[PDB]
Order: C-alpha cells, then structure tokens, then sequence
C-alpha cells in the first residue's frame, strides 16, 4: 500500500495541479528536481562560456550588442533557476560547488568550442532551438515553481534565438567564404544539438519516474523528433546543409527519419572527456577561487 | 565640421574601448551577480559607442560606425589612455570604472545642454546610464575598500596605479576649447571640480587615500596609446580584416 | 602531394605555434638567463617551422612560408593541440616544453632517415636543435620538482594539466599511415616507447608522478583545436591581414 | 697635494695604460663606471621590452626571426656588462633591485611605445645606430673590462642596426601606407634616439670627471652630432624627412645644424614620468617578483 501521503501526491498529478514548495512529496521528487533544475541552472551559467568566447571578436557593433544581451540573459535565466531550485530547500551555493567538483552536470553541448563567428549564430539557433524545444515541453512540468521559471524564460529566449537565426541568413545571403563559415559551424553543432534532448527512450534511467510524475511531459525522443521536423525547414531556408546521409521524409508517418546519434561520444562527454569540458570547469573554478577575496569582501562590509 | 567630427568620435571610441574590456569578464567574475552588472554595463557603453561613432560618420558624410570601430588602426584611435587599461584584478576594473563614470556622469550632465541637437540627445540617453553605473563602480569602491585588510589594500592598489592617467580627464586640447567657445563641447577642464567632489569623496569613504602622484599621462585623444591598445585592436578588428566589406 | 603536403604542413605548424607561445616569454622570465634561453628555442623552433613550411609551399606549387602562416584560419592549422596551451606559470611553459622535446627528439631521429630527401635534411637540421631543447626543459623539470615544495607542487600541476593532450603526440591518421608505408612519415604510434621511456624516467627524477589520466585530447591536426589559437591567430596575422600582398 | 696613489692614477690614465680590476682607483672613479656600466646593463635588459612587445606581431617569419635574434642578443649584452661591473666589486643582484625600484637609471629610449611594425625597423636603425656610436666612442674607455665589453658588443650591434635598416629600407620601397607608416614611426622616435647621447656640455655634471678619467673619450654633444652627421643621408637614402625644422646643412662647418631639444620632456623622462617608465620597471618587477619560486627552486635543487 501507498501511505496517505503518497496517494495524495498520485492524485495531485493525475488532476494536473501544480506541486507548491510547501507541499508534500516523495522524497526521490524533490531530489530528481534538484537534480534537473540543479543541472538547468549550471547549464545557463557554463554556457555563456562557448558564446562570450566571441564577444571581444564579434564583426559588427549590432552583432557585438546582440550577444552581450543574450550573454546577460543566461545569467539572469541562471538566477531564476537557482531560486526555483531553492524552493525544494537546496542551496546555491552547496550545488554550485558539485558543478565545479564535477558531481553535478550542465548540458553537453556547452563542451564544444566556439570556432569561428559562424558558430555563434548557429548557438543562437541550434542550441537556443533545442533549449526552447525542451523548456516549452516544461512549461507543464508539475512543479509550480520549475513550470513558472520556464514560462518567464521562454519569452526572453524565443527573441535570442530569432536573433541567432537572423545571423545564419546574413552568412548565408553573403559571401561564398561566409557561406562556407555558416556551413562548418553546422557541420560540427548540428548532432551536439541533437544530444541535448538527452539519451533514446529505453536508455534513459530517469524517464520511467520523470514522466509518471510529469516532470517530463515528453519523451526525449519525442521532443529531439520534434526539433529535427521543425529545424529541418529552416536548414532549408538558409540554403544549407544538414550532416545527415540518412536524414530523409517519411510521407508515411509524417516525420523526418534521421541518422544514429554518437552515443559513444555523448557518453564521453557527459562524464567530463569532451572537447572543452576540462577548460569549462577550470574557467568557473578559476572565477569562482580569484572572487574569493571580493565574496569575503562584501560580507565583511554587509555586516559592519 | 573636422573638429566636431574628432570630438564625437573621441566620446565614441572612449565607450566602445571600455566596452570591449568589460567584455572580457562574461562569465570570470566573482559572482553570477557581478557578471551580469558588467556585462550590462559593457551593453550600456557600447550602446553609447555606436550612437556616437553613427553620428561622426554621418558627421564626416561617409562610412559608419563598423568602418569607424573596425578599420581605423591605434595611431587614429582617440579613446582616453584610461579606458584601455587592462582589467587585471577587480579591484582594477572597479577604479577605472569609477573614474570614468564619475566623469561620464559629469560629463554627460552639461553636454545634454550642448548647442548640438544630435549631441544632446545622445547626452541626455547617456547620462542616465552613467547614474547606474556610478552606483555599481562606487558601491564597489566602499565594499572593497572598507570590506576586508585585504581588499582594502587591493582597491588601494588599484587605484594608485590607475591615477597617473586621470590628467587626461581634465586635458584641453583647441578640438574642445573651440567646440566649447561655439557653446558645443564641454571644456574638459571645467570638469574638474565636479569629478573630484565625487571621487575624493567615494576614496575618502571607503576609508582609502587619494593619490599624492600628479597625474601626468595623457595622448590617447591624439593617437598616442598605451602598448595596450594594438593587442586590442588586434583583437577586435579580427574578422573583418579577414573579410572586409562585408554584411553580418 | 597532398598528403605529404598536409604531414610537412603540420610539422610547421607545431614549431610556428609553439614559437609565438615562446615569443610572449620575451623579458618576463624569472631571470635574464632563463629570458635568453626561451629565446633561443623560440628562435630555433621558428627556424624550423620556415623550412617546414618552405617546403610545404613549395610542395603546393603556390605561396610561401608567409601566406602559410598568416592567410590560414584556424580551421586549416594544423599544430598539435599541446603547443597551443597557454604559457601560464614557469612549470606549465616547462611542462609544455619537455613533453614536445622530448617527441620531437624521437621524431627528428627517425624522420632523418625519411625516404624524402628534403624531410630527411629538415630533420637532420632539428635534431641538434630539439637535444640542446630538451636538455634544458629536462634540467628544469629536474629543478623544480626536485627544488622545494612549492615548486614541486607547480610542477607537478604543471604535468596533470597538459597530459590529456599527449594522446595527439601517438595519434595516427590516414595520411600518417600511407605516407609511413612508403617509407616517409614517421607512423607516431611508434613513437611512444622512445617518449614514454624519456618522459617517464624524468618525471621519476624530478620525483613527480606520470599521471594515471588516460590521455584522450586530439584534433589539431584535423583543423579541430581548443579555443587558445584564434586568439593566437588573431593577434599573430593583423598586420598581414590589414596590408595583404606586401614585403616587408 | 694629490696622493702618490691619485698620482700614479692620473699618470696611468695619460698615458692610456687600460686600467685593470685589481689596479687603484680613485673612489669616485670606481663609483662612476658602477654608475654608468650599471645603467648600460639595464638599459639592455629595458631595452628588450619595447621591441619585444612586437615579437608575436611581426609581418612576415623573416622579420621575426631576426627581432627574436637582437632580443636575445640583448640580453647577452646585459650579461656581459653585469659582468663587467661585477669586476668593480658591485653584486648584479643589488644594482637590479636598484634598478626595479628607481634608484639606478636605464637609458630614457626605452620609455617610448612601440605603435606600429614600423617602429621596430626605426628603433634598429636609430637607436641601435646612436647606441654604436655611443659604444665605439667607448671602446678606449679608459677601463679595461669595460671597453673590452664594448669590443665583443659593437661586433653583433652593428649586424642588427643594418637589418633595421633593411627593415626600413622595405616599407620605404613599400607600399604608400607602409612609407607613410615608417614616416610616422620617425617622427616619433628621432628626437627620443638624439636624446640618447645625455645633456648638453654645461648642464652634464658628471662630464669633468669622466673625460678628465677618458671614461668619456667624446663630450655628448660631439657623439650627438657625429650621429646627425651620419644618419641624416641614411635618411634621405629612404626618401623619408626628419621632424626638424631647424636642420640644414652648414657649409662652412661641415656639419648639419639641427633644433633644440626639448630638455622638459628629457628630465620629465629620466626622472621616471615619460610615457612608458611605469609600465616598463611595472614588466619588470612583475617578471621579477613572480619568478622568485623559480629562483628558490634552482637554489634549492643545486643544494641537494
Ligand atoms: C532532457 C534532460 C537533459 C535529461 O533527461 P533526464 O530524464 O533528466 O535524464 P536521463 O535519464 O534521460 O539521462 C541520463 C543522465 O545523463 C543526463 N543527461 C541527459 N542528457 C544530457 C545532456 N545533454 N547533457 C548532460 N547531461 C545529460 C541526465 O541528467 C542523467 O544524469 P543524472 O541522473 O542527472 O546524473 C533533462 O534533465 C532536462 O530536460 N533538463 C532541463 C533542460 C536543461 O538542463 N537545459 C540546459 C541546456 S539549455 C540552456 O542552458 C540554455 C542556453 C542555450 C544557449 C546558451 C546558453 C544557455
Ligand atoms: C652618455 C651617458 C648616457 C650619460 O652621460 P653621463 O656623463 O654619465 O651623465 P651626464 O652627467 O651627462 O647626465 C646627467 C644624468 O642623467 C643621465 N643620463 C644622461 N642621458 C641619459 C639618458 N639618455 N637616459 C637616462 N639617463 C641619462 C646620467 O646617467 C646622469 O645621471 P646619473 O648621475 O647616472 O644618476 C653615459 O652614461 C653613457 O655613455 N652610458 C653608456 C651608454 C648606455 O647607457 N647605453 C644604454 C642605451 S643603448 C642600449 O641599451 C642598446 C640597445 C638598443 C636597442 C635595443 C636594446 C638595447
């Protein structure tokens, strides 16, 4: 038998009403939500990494403008998930530490290095693409707070990623060596952005818990189908090509049938051995240890 | 038409030069917070390099702010000597921040009454960012500075060896001078007495001491930089020097 | 021709690299001595990456040394992801400098028997070249993990932090392999024996530990580097890219 | 009445005998040249900064292969005359902390920024050109060691003065933004190189010893002038102008005449408020300070 209480929270999520911070539930819940709120947040603040690569080289003063907003707006997204986060009684600072010791994730894709403007642009549209592609789908997550936290972010996001896009097409409307640019940034982004939506359906062990108790409304397969349908069109657009000799249409279902993903990489990846990952952590680490003395200097002065 | 050309690009380049430092600190600083605020700050600035440099270019009746920030090299760049500094500490971004935004919010004050309609305007949208700037560089200034031993020795430091540039803040040149008889250009010296009222105020509470140095380093206006600057540039102007003429 | 082309190419790009790395040591070094030293070996290196490139170009039939070094982005260079590690502290330029000393020795020994006559007199040039480099990154391995405690501890940071790209010093690719077969490249997985053999022992004397860290970090030969060079490459071609087509 | 020791001395310097380490000499003298040897060496190691700042710059491999080579000689230069001093009982050691903390000079040359290619050939031809001048006029000082170092360096100087030369010789050949870039890096650098050879003959307080010792073979203002003598026609031989509107040549004398120079800027300059005196000694007290661990740890190991 379930307790009372466990019942109670079945019934909460089957009638779709939002969980509250003040409500009781299973304990494996409030950790999972640490856990992936946790890893949302990280994910906004490592990821201005792999973009800020490019401000100081950024070819125009619009394009320039453009991504220090986008830049600012992660940290603030960053912000929101931390206090969403705080609300299951985590605190900040205790699950920013893991982040830099390596037991708690961010996102993949901030492991790839930013090679060229092209690679900005493709960011902006690939992986903002996904990002908004997965935080949609969570815009009915069953916790208030984390549900809340999307719709606020989804609103400054969706406008970055226009922009992100806008930058493709003038590649793509120019010159044949910014063509090439935009084409080789694709190339190498393209299957990292596909990643982010996470592992397949039947290796995926968090998925069975995360979509009874509707955190995850949509299947990771579901959602990375989803994106490729809405993404191939708008590769199209941009005259481009996708890195995919086995990316077709299938007029029968309705979809895009597209190629394996590396799962050998993703694995080498999220366990800390991708291209980046040792230069991400040790940039944070560094931040975080040379701030030292201005963190102890603004409680020094917050208390006299 | 040369002259205020010169003075419009000179407020121009100070911005976009500061701009691009501040740059450098997305995602190193101490705080999630911290990183934000300059980061903003860095967008406010840059903002008020392309409205100035926009206006020197249809000033000079060709090119525009890109030509202007990306194919001029560091002899024909007019950025103050400050504003090129490296960030080093953040104690050092924290000084040079300071004195520039006590100075822009000087600044920009007086030249929003400037007989240039363009200049004004761009003046009066200016000015209101200074004011959250000065906020932010001296809040820093007295958490710094009166926070710990340690801190207080760094913002010491930092703002002894930015001094010796603060000379140019206050340095007249016949551009100003003439711009300033035509009722145009503040006549940077005039400035002086706003700027140290706030500064050795903000130093003086912060429990710090004021320079006994005589600031002496000015040339940035007329091209004469720092070895700083080149790298910069270099920097900066990458990409479209790779690929000139080009739209993005 | 092109695979010979891209394996002389990439020899030149590794001495080019490392050489402006060894350029930015130029009067910061802990003495005057040490200054002179890390000039030598830039010199020395960048020697090499001429004669590399020269070859290359004229393997090409087109440019030269210096349309090779300034008109390539960083998707064309083609430099061991190692020499484009930052300087960093004394034992991570140390660090840096040993383990492609110590490659380069065993390379240099072998290639100098290449079946290409122009490879093998390259070769046989650097090889006095890279015994006089690793005696000196050797010694000072040697003096700073066996000097005092602090040193020890820089150093052997110094070696964790750049081992995961030691992997790319035995990584073999198809242009390797095929030009190994004809008996003109070296096949670099066997070169780990004579590098594991020197590296190990000196990493013994010096009483620091080989880190247990499966090395896992390549792509430089591919075009495929970490964040470190564009900032190099920015900075390294900006005159070239500002007045193309010139002598200098 | 001079003392039979001051005497022997006097006689000794008439005569032209080479004074040697283990000779008398008057305390003054001793003083001087640890003064004045002191200061060449630091002038040698300043002096590699201003041009090494282009190290990583320059246009073409050729050209930084041969700038990496006169940095290095430089230093050897350094080397030489620390050694030379060393010979009159100084340390190397206390007369670098002298120098890192402005209590002994260096030449006010290298306080002037290098802000374009151009500058690197004009600091070759010029400075290394009044610093031969200089140094063959000093190879019959009147101390042994010390115009024997003047001997082993005019031999490699002389090499490298010529490639500056040649380095300007090409942008002069050039392009019109190369010649108008090699113009600029000229008037920047001609009356800074002028200044080089010290204060005029009544306002140089240490010239009556020194040429009364032959530490001094030629006065200021005759090294000064043989300089202009020499180096005007390599100017012309570039089709480039001097920033002198008072220089033309004066038949009668032989000689050209050339303008004031601004001796406001010069003590400015050496009294350590010129343009670059901060960020140099700034270079090297950083250099110093953060190599101390590598200094022990040499110490240290040589122990063991
Ligand atoms: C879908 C998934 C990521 C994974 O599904 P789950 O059901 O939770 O896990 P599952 O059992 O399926 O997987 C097995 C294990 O591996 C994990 N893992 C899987 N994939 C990844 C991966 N790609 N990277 C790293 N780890 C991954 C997973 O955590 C689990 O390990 P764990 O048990 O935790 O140790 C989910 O957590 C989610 O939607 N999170 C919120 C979205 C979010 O975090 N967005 C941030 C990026 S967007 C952004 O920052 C905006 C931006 C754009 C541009 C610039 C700047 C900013
Ligand atoms: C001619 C003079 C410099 C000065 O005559 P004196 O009779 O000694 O003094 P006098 O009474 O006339 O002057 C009053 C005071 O001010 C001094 N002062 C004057 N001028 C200068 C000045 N320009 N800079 C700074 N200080 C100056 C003087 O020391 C005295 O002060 P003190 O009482 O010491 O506190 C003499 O010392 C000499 O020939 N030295 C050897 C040459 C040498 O040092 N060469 C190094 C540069 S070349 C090189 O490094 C190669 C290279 C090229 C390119 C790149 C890299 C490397």
């Amino acid at each position: 038998m379930r307790s009372t209480q466990e019942e109670r929270f079945e019934q909460r999520i089957a009638q779709e009403t939002a969980i509250e911070p003040q409500d009781w539930m299973p304990d494996a819940y409030r950790k999972t939500l640490i856990r992936q709120i946790g890893q949302h947040a990280h994910s906004e603040i490592v990821g201005m990494l792999p973009e800020g690569n490019w401000i100081t080289r950024a070819p125009t003063l619009r394009r320039k403008a453009i991504l220090l907003a986008k830049v600012q707006d992660e940290a603030g997204h960053g912000l929101y998930l931390y206090s969403a986060a705080e609300t299951l009684g985590c605190a900040r600072e205790d699950i920013y530490q893991k982040m830099l010791d390596g037991r708690m994730k961010y996102s993949s894709i901030f492991n790839y290095p930013t090679l060229s403007w092209a690679d900005i642009g493709v960011i902006g549209w690939l992986v903002d693409g996904a990002a908004i592609v997965n935080q949609v789908a969570l815009c009915r997550t069953s916790y208030g707070p984390y549900a809340r936290a999307m719709v606020k972010i989804c609103k400054e996001e969706s406008f970055h990623q226009r922009q992100g896009f806008e930058a493709c097409m003038a590649l793509a409307q120019g010159s044949e060596a910014q063509k090439q640019m935009l084409q080789d940034a694709i190339n190498r982004f393209w299957w990292p952005a596909l990643m982010m939506f996470g592992p397949n359906d039947d290796n995926s062990p968090n998925s069975a818990r995360s979509l009874t108790w509707k955190i995850k409304r949509f299947t990771n397969d579901e959602l990375r189908q989803r994106f490729v349908d809405n993404t191939v069109p708008q590769v199209e657009m941009l005259g481009m090509t996708v890195p995919d000799p086995d990316l077709h249409f299938d007029t029968e279902s309705g979809h895009y049938r597209f190629g394996e993903i590396d799962w050998q990489e993703f694995n080498e990846v999220i366990n800390g051995r991708g291209i980046c990952n040792q230069e991400r952590l040790d940039a944070k680490r560094k931040a975080w240890e040379e701030g030292t003395w201005v963190r102890e200097a603004a409680l020094a002065h917050a208390q006299k | 038409s040369n002259q205020l050309t010169a003075y419009t690009l000179r407020l121009g380049d100070n911005c976009l030069v500061l701009s691009q430092r501040l740059g450098e600190w997305c995602g190193h600083a101490p705080e999630l917070e911290i990183d934000l605020a300059l980061a903003n700050i860095g967008l406010d600035l840059l903002g008020q390099a392309r409205n100035f440099l926009s206006y020197a270019a249809e000033l000079a009746g060709e090119g525009d702010e890109d030509t202007l920030a990306f194919t001029r090299d560091e002899r024909q760049f007019s950025n103050l000597l400050l504003v090129e500094q490296p960030n080093g500490n953040f104690a050092d971004t924290i000084a040079r921040q300071y004195f520039i935004d006590a100075w822009h919010v000087a600044l920009f004050t007086r030249l929003m009454e400037s007989r240039d309609p363009q200049l004004a305007a761009i003046s009066a949208k200016a000015i209101k960012e200074a004011r959250y700037h000065l906020r932010f560089s001296r809040g820093w200034l007295e958490r710094l500075g009166n926070g710990t031993d340690v801190s207080g020795q760094k913002m010491q430091q930092a703002i002894n060896k930015l001094w010796r540039f603060t000379a140019e803040l206050f340095d007249a040149d016949e551009i100003d001078i003439a711009l300033s008889e035509e009722g145009i250009a503040v006549d940077p010296r005039t400035l002086r007495a706003a700027w140290e009222a706030e500064v050795f105020a903000g130093i003086n509470e912060a429990t710090l001491n004021v320079p006994q140095e005589q600031a002496y380093r000015t040339g940035g206006k007329k091209g004469l930089h720092t070895e700083h600057l080149g790298p910069m540039l270099a920097e900066m102007q990458y990409l479209q020097r790779v690929l000139p003429g080009q739209q993005w």
